[PDB]
RNA sequence: ACCACGAUCAAAAGGGACAAGCAUCAAGCACGCAGCAAUGCAGCUCAAAACGCUUAGCCUAGCCACACCCCCACGGGAAACAGCAGU
């Protein structure tokens, strides 16, 4: 589900005295009026709280892992419509397989921390084929 | 055991109701008759004029075949294809036996009195 | 007598080991707060211009 | 010693140590970090290396 | 004299864990080319009674060979689980660790 | 349409099974002089007799049916005492079975 | 090639040394057909 | 030893190791596990060469295999020097 619409944009959220304010600004700072990358970026700080034990740390293997899955729910949202895309096919198919060694590397070195991802995102996590 | 797993391989190599429907169908593909029998049955339809085609089958093992002269009046004046079966069972005895073969099928179809039309023939 | 040997080695090894991991720990810490000061002014900034 | 089985692991932890597994299921642990090879040597030969004298009387 | 089976003490990964109580495991031996006179990696599958059912594909584990084998290819049971997968807790100092980083500093204790 | 005459009209289920070939035949190569016989199974035989010179005589037939050669003069009582049996595998049931 | 190809490949594999007329042996025995000349 | 304690020697059985060519032989088709059993699971080998075809006595203080043929030998084919000399 995405964030609703008046929730406000990631950089206007802990600015002091945003509650004492009108309403017409609060929509102009919202996202409803604004482009698609701000709410994936709230989905991004909102997966990071929830997933990850550092939210502010972005270098982590973890924080890598939550990035690429909003970026491929992004490529999926925009597939379902341009059904004819093959470059954003290409790029969709392409993170997965890096989302997919991700996972590989983290199960390989922190195995609490993989099980917690693969709950939080809804990722099932499959062994590749023999052949 | 050891024939049941040679069959699997030559398979290999070709590549309620339904029970009793299932026995039906062997009981009815492994009918036979004799020939004066299939003369006065089986010819009746077989000998209605229209579109048709018959595959007649010879066992290649089993030739001169004694049922080749008596197929103008068993299946008629039409379209006739013969099928030499059990061809992988021969020997290889030299290269190009099956050419011989097919030669050997089409004088014994001539000794008969047959009319050889093989490929197009006209208007 | 090989394996207490060998206990006592992994000991002494192991001293070393704290040794060297204190020194890194406080040249951690001074660098962490080198660090942090300069983060502090980037978000003091940025902060202050959002509002 | 053609009958030990000797096996690798890369990465897999911080530091690099040996490890002797022995026929009566006693474990050997030698840490190597900070060490050199020839060290490494000698310490496995002084601890679970026949001496000399063994291999003169064999 | 204590068993019949040729393998006393190996030490491998598992790579199979679809049997009841038994894991497959992978044992990897150094042999040396005869001509090239280097040493390559021969790989042999053994089956380990897993009594607990404990372990997890990619673990290294240490197997002991059986008084006598329980089974056609059962002839070792599993001493203990050397390196869980993921799971890795450092033999030198003790402290859990996530590939060559300590998850926690050996001077927090 | 069933054939008259036949050798798989008078054997059963197990000797037609045996007698059919299921696999590519293998041929099997004799030389035969003068006073010599020969038994595929116990159904078919061959004598051969005043004959100016040796002959050849090669067999194409089920790979499990057994070819024996012997002399003329040993080909009855043979042909007698292993008729049925496992020498001459086909028909199969003993005497019992030779009486019909 | 390297190390590793050659440790997969093998030692080299020398093919059967082809027979010649007398079918490896040193002399043979025969019957004379039909003696002629050629050029 | 001869009373066996056991040594020497060495079968059967369990574990391991053990020729060459051909992938124009790539899949094998029950080849596994657990349970006292009943039964349950669906597994096992394999491009690091399984399965298959062809070739060859071998690792020589010697060893292996065979002993006319049907691998075997109750039975049958049939009437046996691959023991020495000899043809
Ligand atoms: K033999
Ligand atoms: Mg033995
Ligand atoms: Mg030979
Ligand atoms: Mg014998
Ligand atoms: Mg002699
Ligand atoms: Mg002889």
């Amino acid at each position: 589900d995405d964030p609703p619409p008046s929730t406000l944009l990631k950089d206007y959220q802990n600015v002091p005295g945003i509650e004492k304010v009108d309403d017409v600004v609060k929509r102009l700072l919202s996202l409803e009026m604004a482009n698609k990358k701000e709410m994936l970026k709230i989905k991004q700080e909102q997966f990071m709280k929830k997933i990850v034990a550092n939210p502010e740390d972005t270098r982590s293997l973890e924080a890598r892992i939550i990035a690429l899955s909003v970026k491929i729910r992004s490529y999926e949202e925009h597939l379902e419509k341009h059904r004819k895309d093959k470059a954003h096919k290409r790029y969709l198919l392409m993170s997965i397989d890096q989302r997919k060694k991700m996972l590989k590397n983290l199960r390989n070195t922190n195995y609490d921390v993989f099980e917690k991802i693969c709950w939080g995102l809804g990722i099932e996590y499959t062994f590749p084929p023999l052949y | 055991e050891e024939r049941q797993r040679q069959q699997r391989r030559e398979e290999r190599r070709q590549q309620c109701q339904r029970c009793w429907l299932l026995s039906h169908h062997r009981r009815a593909l492994r009918l036979q008759v004799s020939r004066e029998q299939y003369l006065e049955l089986v010819s009746a339809a077989l000998r209605r004029p229209g579109p048709s085609l018959v595959l007649y089958m010879v066992d290649l093992l089993d030739l001169p075949d004694a049922l080749l002269p008596d197929l103008p009046a068993l299946v008629g004046p039409k379209q006739l294809i013969v099928l030499g079966n059990k061809v992988d069972l021969l020997p290889q005895d030299a290269p190009g036996y099956r050419q011989r073969l097919r030669e050997r099928l089409w004088e014994d179809c001539a000794r008969a009195g047959l009319l050889l039309a093989p490929g197009h023939q006209g208007p | 007598e090989l394996m207490a040997w060998n206990q006592a080695e992994n000991r002494r090894l192991h001293e070393l080991r704290i040794a060297r991991l204190r020194q890194e720990e406080r040249e951690q810490e001074q660098r962490q707060a080198l660090e942090q000061a300069r983060k502090a002014e980037e978000v003091q900034a940025w902060a202050q211009r959002k509002e | 010693n053609p009958w030990v089985q000797i096996m690798m692991f890369k990465n897999m932890t911080p530091s690099p140590f040996l490890r002797f597994y022995l026929d009566s299921g006693e474990q050997v642990l030698v840490d190597v970090e900070t060490k050199s090879n020839k060290e490494i040597m000698e310490h496995i030969r002084k601890i679970l290396g026949k001496n000399e004298e063994t291999l003169r009387e064999e | 004299v204590r068993s019949s089976v040729h393998a006393r003490w190996i030490v491998g990964k598992v790579i199979g864990t679809k049997m009841q109580k038994t894991a497959k495991v992978r044992v990897t031996r150094l042999v040396l080319d005869p001509y090239l006179l280097k040493y390559f990696n021969k790989r042999k599958t053994y089956f380990a009674h897993d009594a607990l059912q404990q372990c997890t594909v990619g673990d290294i584990v240490l197997l002991r060979a059986l008084p006598v084998p329980r089974a056609k290819h059962v002839k070792h049971e599993l001493a203990e689980i050397v390196f869980k997968v993921g799971k890795v807790i450092d033999p030198v100092t003790g402290k859990p660790c996530a590939g060559t980083t300590y998850l926690e500093s050996p001077l927090s204790s | 349409i069933t054939k008259e005459n036949c050798i798989l009209n008078l054997l059963t289920e197990k000797e037609v099974n045996i007698v059919l070939p299921t696999q590519s035949i293998v041929p099997r190569t004799f030389v035969l002089k003068p006073g010599m016989v020969l038994f595929l199974g116990a159904i078919g035989r061959i004598d051969f007799l005043q004959g100016n010179q040796s002959a050849w005589f090669t067999v194409v037939a089920s790979n499990i049916l057994p070819v024996h050669i012997t002399s003329l003069d040993r080909a009855d009582a043979l042909y007698q005492k292993h008729a049925g049996h496992t020498l001459l595998q086909i028909p199969m049931g003993g005497k019992e079975r030779m009486a019909g | 090639a390297t190390l590793n190809q050659m440790h997969r490949l093998g030692p080299p594999k020398r093919p059967p040394r082809k027979l010649g007329p007398t079918e490896g042996r040193p002399q043979l025995k025969g019957v004379v057909l039909c003696t002629f000349t050629r050029k």
